């Protein structure tokens, strides 16, 4: 099998700890700006699953003999909601392969959710991204200007960085229960338990705890309707500042009501005891009671 | 890619970029002529992003050093690091300058080589399609690093208009002022350049080095050797997520936008803990993380002169806590978690605060593998004290009719003190109506 | 051999009652057989059949990894070759299956545990010998249980005790998460409610049933309590240490001779007991473990270990307990006297004081009427050379 | 948690707690400059009560040195213990102060260094959030002692109130009135501050030294370098059940509050035997607990100047014998057992007594775990022939027409020499009052 090279492979490659893939993700998150206004031709896989081969050069890491494993499938919903045009934000999946020795640890299951967590910080992160790509927008020479007057930008940015704020250390925070203690628990356990036999009954709950530290949400939970929501405004937050500065100034008491929408609901699911998450979720709020 | 140009410039900015270079070859595993090791691809699984990118395995630094004194580059051709610096990136053998001591001598000095300042350093722009920004390594201290610098952030501004500007300035020194008196004058004018002719900097204090070269260090006579230990350890430090292979906030416009609350509030508080050797032989039984963050907070690393008693009614407002190489992540929300219990940090009563931590492997060697690493990037309000210091030594300057006749006979026709004045007030009172 | 109970219509008086406790049957027992030798093959017996579960290498007799059984089966030969019964044949070859057998386990469990280890940690968190690092919990527990007890209050007061022992730097990380603490419904108070959970891992287990465990947090919850109220006097005397505090009137001389009885007490009757039930009752644990070779000798001795301590700290059971929880009753109520601001010159200072001097003489004279049942002595030694040692401490 | 910051001030007060600090690194295991031995973990169970706590493995003493005189300073930094102290806690290099030998100069200069005196001993006061308090190691003799130590016995009693006070001062020699001469007026100053403005002292004799320092130290001439080594033992004795890990009493408010009858009594009686180190070859045979409380309440280790035919009309209170390391715990009760039938104390009349006997395990190391120690801290009735001894003195001096002219000059413009003889007789009749 030689497995341990294999899940360093799969490391690198799905859950993003070797971050130049992901960053070039992000410019892969700055191909699409909005969906849908894409090719609808037979071309559109030919020439978009090439440039993902073509962005792992663009990094300079790893040979082609793991290269294989990785394949790309571009699905297709529509976007513009009567045709379609399909999206990369969220409709761009990563396949992994299963190849001829190496069977017992991948399996149809462990894919599928493969599907789900790549798409799940593809969304993340072309948050991230265009969350910066403001800050291009007012870059210095100077382009938007008034440092503080006139029409507001010293409450305007004020507003917009404690947004930025919240979004920067939600993702962090996320990010480091993901898949710090995971790969703490992974390789270590299974190989020194020299209990070596039928490895995808405990690859597979390897992975369900994998998709356990995310977010896991039962996959039923109003808190991934949360994610769309304040998804939803950061749409709003960039096409305001592309193009309206008292259409600004609602959009983000919305952004404060529904951040204070996800506090609430948190504090809802409270149990005791439970979800590794929901405790750093309870940092934030003794933090909101001390200010 | 990434590929960001250093500006080293001035007499104190090429020393503190000299060993700065040669601190990044000891963690590369390469030597600055050959390469002898294989740990540098194997170990380090990225190296082109301060350097330039290979011909012959042969990573040449992305570096220009401009100064009009030639005793800060004869001291560097003798070295054997200077090998891996070109003779044909920013000068030839015996190069000059000015005579000179003067902020207007570099002020003056960069329109009339103004045709071959950007000629050589914008061959190293087009080198790379994709520019990360520039980082200006100059320094405030005599006119040399102040008076030249400061035309570039004016020029560059528009020139390269969608690139990051961020600066890791070092602060003068204020104990006397007899070897030096023009101390007031060169620094507020390339202070507001650094408002609003610049995005970030990073202050780095001189009378807070000499609290920390005294502290562990014991040393009896301060030597100008001792000045570039701290602050090149500390910018390998800062790149440390991008540099070496991290996630989150991998890009020097990644940290920077996590951190600055608005434009003219810019200044960075600095804190590194570990800088002592026998600290090594206790550091086997691992030791962890859950202590490392408990005196990053507590004012004993800062290199900001600051006071006391002014931390009651300021307010941190983002707080940076990097650790490095060994970090046992089973543990780290566990250093996270101890955060709110102290309230250590002062919160801003308007919006939320943000305490980021953020880990990355450092290099394959035994004094990196071994000892954990800290490094801190606070922001907190009370950074107006060292602008209250600054603004009381320049108006008492100005009673007592000095240079006022002995610095306007070249280029300087109209009296632009009070422009630096009021803009420095303005620093002043927003940061204190900051906090709603 | 195994530990195998092969019975199909239960006939035998051993009956299935990792440790899986096994009963007696006194119906199944002949009575020529003498009563005290059937727990002698059920007890032995349930504890090899416990090493059945975990691992085959860690039993009793030596079945899978030593040779008894060869000389068991030799033994068993012998025994066989015999028509008639006696006692003495019978029973001298019950040493062979017991003391050979009741030395491979004590050779197990020092190995594999370091027993000196856990054995002495779990006496301090139920004796409490790190008494320091308990009173930074009790501080900071006693601003929180300042309501009737809800079922929240028990995980709230454990993240509670975490931290307070995390700040402390015990010498080892995971010896802090061993335990949970655990607490009535709603009586009054949090106070003489609370517990402790400390669960514990293989065979050492067999050493410590879940009954005494109980035993051992019974005291632990009075013993705290007799550190809460010796720091809760001795917060109230840290108010009116200096001048500027103290009142020069003789309201405050009368409420000084009796925190001078009173405090004085706490700091004499309660170490008395607590110091001289830890220290030579330990000496003689640490000096049977080092001496003796045998497993239910070094078992049942550290059962009157636990029976002797249970003993000393009850002194009697309605009265001397009931006259002990009415003494740190009445200097409770002294410490939230001196409490206010500026105590001693206040008509409520010296009213709420004047039911308080008559409450501290019925304990000094409801102390007195024990002395009298200590002299006219037929009761218990331990209980009188305590209670006296502390007497001519008190009238000496 | 239990933070104590100890306040060592003037010319004695800063060399007995020289060798204080110095006694505490041979007794963890440590090293002032390092860590050697893994002694300090493993044998002693608790370290950061008297040290600040640790970021580097470094144990750093929480003291205070300030004294007018810069002779006890400059004898410091040549030895190899300093460097455990820190240079920016309490003073940097060249620190200096008065002329100067007079109680009005500390008093009235504790007023205009009022700024830089409450500055940065109140940085060690936040770093734990739970204080203990103050101990003055300060010292009588003198006017740098008394004089500037008057000073912090009020503001320190209003700013921090909740603070336990109680000092180990050391009282002045009366053998002789020919060097110093102004030894009534600065001790009666100070020991009305020691009364009201602090719950408790600790009193240390001087002419009880050479009574013990001539006993069994066999010495010809007195020096000053016998003064540090009877002080510095029962300093650490003290906080035995403080700094190792005890039971009951473990902190300094538990000891004092067991022991004071009322304000204005607090003046405990100190006793220590074993000072001779040829005792070690015969503590080899099981040498016990029941001959070692014998001869404490015997009149023979005493540090106090007092009567021998007036004990049977005073009366023992409060009487504490510490046992320290290997105590034979089995026999400890047996000891206790023989104190009534000798009744060597005397017991008040009015109310119970109480011998209050305790342990602790000393350091892990040859002369600590080998031979028994008794540290006495008794409260007895005849401390008023001391107070009856420095009230002769007193009121002798002032009719002689001594320093009436010489020392109303500065800062003292009515008679406040009475203020202090009625309220020292308050205290000398509140003493035979209390045995009713």
């Amino acid at each position: 099998l030689k497995m341990e090279r294999h899940f360093e492979a799969m490391r690198h490659f799905l859950l993003m700890e070797d971050g130049e893939f992901a960053q070039s993700l992000s410019d892969m998150l700055f191909e699409k700006l909005g969906s849908g206004q894409t090719p609808s031709e037979l071309l559109n896989p030919l020439v978009l699953n090439s440039i993902l081969n073509k962005a792992l050069q663009y990094s300079l890491h790893g040979d082609s003999s793991l290269a294989s494993n990785l394949t790309f499938a571009l699905k297709y919903l529509p976007e513009v909601f009567t045709p379609t045009a399909p999206d990369a934000l969220s409709c761009l999946e990563l396949k992994y392969k299963v190849d001829w020795p190496l069977n017992i640890v991948i399996t149809d299951t462990c894919m599928n959710k493969y599907s789900r967590i790549f798409s799940f910080l593809l969304q993340l992160k072309h948050m991230v991204w265009t969350l910066r790509d403001v800050w291009f927008h007012l870059k210095r020479t100077a382009l938007v200007n008034q440092a503080s007057n006139s029409v507001q930008y010293r409450q305007l940015q004020l507003y917009r960085h404690e947004m930025q704020h919240f979004v920067k250390v939600i993702q962090g925070y996320i990010a480091n229960q993901i898949l710090h203690v995971t790969w703490c628990e992974f390789r270590n356990k299974l190989s020194a338990v020299s209990n070596l036999e039928e490895i995808y009954k405990t690859h597979a709950d390897y992975l369900n705890k994998a998709l356990f530290r995310g977010l896991l949400t039962e996959k039923a939970a109003p808190l991934m309707n949360i994610i769309h929501s304040i998804f939803s405004l950061i749409l709003k937050f960039r096409l305001q500042l592309i193009s309206n500065f008292g259409l600004m100034q609602q959009s983000y008491n919305t952004f404060k009501y529904y951040s204070d929408f996800l506090f609430e609901v948190v504090s809802k699911l409270v149990n005791r005891g439970y979800q590794p998450h929901l405790e750093d979720f309870l940092l934030r709020i003794n933090f909101n009671s001390y200010y | 890619p990434r590929e960001i140009i250093t500006l080293q410039l001035g007499q104190c900015g090429n020393q503190i970029g000299f060993e700065f270079w040669k601190q990044l070859c000891a963690e590369h595993g390469i030597s600055p002529e050959g390469i002898v090791e294989e740990f540098a691809t194997e170990g380090t699984d990225r190296k082109d992003v301060f350097f330039y990118q290979a011909d012959d395995e042969h990573y040449i630094p992305r570096a220009v050093l401009l100064d009009l004194e030639p005793r800060v580059i004869h001291s560097i051709l003798n070295s054997p690091y200077a090998n891996l610096y070109n003779p044909e990136n920013i000068y030839l053998s015996e190069h000059g300058g000015g005579a000179g001591n003067n902020w207007a001598s570099g002020f003056s000095q960069g329109e009339k080589i103004h045709e071959d300042i950007f000629d050589i350093i914008d061959r190293e722009a087009d080198g790379s399609d994709s520019l990360e920004g520039f980082v200006l390594c100059h320094s405030i201290a005599g006119g040399t690093g102040s008076g030249l610098g400061s035309y570039l952030l004016e020029r560059l501004n528009d020139r390269y208009p969608k690139k990051l500007v961020q600066t890791y300035s070092v602060f003068p020194n204020q104990d006397e002022m007899s070897h030096v008196v023009v101390q007031p004058y060169n620094s507020l004018l390339t202070l507001k350049r650094l408002t609003q002719n610049a995005d970030c900097v990073v202050v780095l204090d001189n009378t807070a080095l000499n609290r920390i070269a005294t502290d562990r260090l014991h040393i009896q006579n301060p030597s100008f050797s001792q000045i570039n230990q701290l602050v090149s350890t500390i910018m390998s430090a800062s790149t440390t997520t991008l540099r070496y292979p991290g996630y989150m906030n991998n890009d020097l416009i990644g940290l920077i936008a996590s951190l600055i609350p608005t434009p003219r509030l810019h200044f960075l508080m600095t804190g590194y803990t570990p800088l002592t050797t026998d600290q090594s032989v206790a550091s086997v039984r691992k030791t962890t993380v859950l202590d490392v963050m408990r005196r990053l907070l507590q004012p004993k690393n800062v290199m900001v002169s600051t006071g006391r008693d002014r931390q009651t009614n300021h307010c941190y407002i983002a707080i940076l806590n990097i650790i490095q190489g060994e970090v046992d992540p089973t543990q780290v929300h566990k250093s996270l978690q101890r955060i709110r219990e102290r309230k250590l940090a002062n919160f801003i009563p308007w919006g939320p605060a943000s305490i980021q931590v953020a880990l990355s492997r450092k290099s394959p060697y035994l004094p990196s593998a071994h000892r954990v690493s800290g490094l801190m990037m606070a922001n907190h309000t009370n950074i107006s004290s060292l602008f209250e210091r600054t603004c009381r030594q320049y108006d008492k300057l100005r009673k007592r009719e000095a240079f006022l006749e002995q610095f306007r006979k070249e280029d300087i026709f109209k009296d632009n003190f009070d422009e630096l004045d009021n803009s420095r007030e303005i620093v002043q009172q927003l940061i204190d109506e900051y906090h709603a | 051999l195994h530990g195998l109970l092969l019975d199909q219509y239960e006939e035998f008086f051993v009956r299935q009652g990792s440790l899986k406790q096994f009963s007696l049957r006194a119906e199944m027992l002949p009575s020529y057989i003498p009563v005290r030798v059937a727990e002698k093959i059920l007890f032995v017996g349930e504890s090899v059949q416990m090493f059945e579960n975990q691992n085959v290498n860690m039993s009793r007799t030596g079945s899978i990894l030593k040779n008894q059984e060869d000389t068991f089966a030799a033994e068993l030969h012998r025994l066989k070759q015999q028509p008639l019964f006696s006692l003495v044949d019978f029973e001298s070859v019950l040493d062979r299956i017991r003391s050979t057998v009741a030395e491979h386990l004590w050779k197990l469990m020092v190995e594999e545990s370091d027993l000196l280890g856990q054995l002495k940690i779990i006496k301090d968190f139920y004796l409490l010998g790190r008494g320091e690092l308990f009173q930074a919990f009790i501080d900071v527990a006693q601003n929180m249980l300042k309501t009737p007890p809800t079922a929240v209050t028990e995980h709230d007061v454990n993240v509670a005790f975490q931290l307070s022992a995390h700040k402390v730097l015990l010498d080892d990380d995971n010896l802090l998460p061993l335990l949970n603490l655990t607490i009535r419904e709603a009586p009054t108070s949090g106070w003489a409610a609370l517990g402790l959970s400390y669960k514990v891992q293989w065979p050492l287990h067999i050493l410590f049933t879940p009954a005494v465990l109980e035993k051992y947090n019974v005291v632990f919850k009075y013993l705290l309590s007799v550190r809460r109220v010796q720091s809760e006097l001795q917060h109230c005397w840290a108010l009116q240490m200096q001048r500027k505090h103290l009142e020069s009137n003789k309201t405050d001389a009368i409420k000084w001779r009796l925190q001078n009885h009173m405090a004085f007490l706490v700091d004499n009757l309660q170490y008395y007991l607590q110091v001289d039930v830890l220290e030579s009752q330990f000496s003689q644990l640490l000096q049977q473990i080092n001496s003796t070779r045998d497993f239910e000798s070094i078992r049942l001795a550290h059962d009157h270990f636990l029976s002797n301590l249970l003993a000393q700290s009850f002194i009697l059971l309605k009265p001397v307990f009931h006259c002990l929880n009415e003494i740190l009753e009445l200097c409770h109520s002294f410490c939230s006297l001196v409490s206010q601001n500026l105590g001693p010159l206040d008509e409520r200072g010296a009213g709420q004081l004047d039911i308080l001097v008559k409450g501290f003489s019925c304990q000094s004279s409801l102390l007195f009427r024990i002395l009298s049942s200590v002299r006219n002595h037929q009761i218990n030694p331990d209980l009188a050379q305590l209670l006296l040692r502390l007497d001519y401490n008190k009238y000496y």
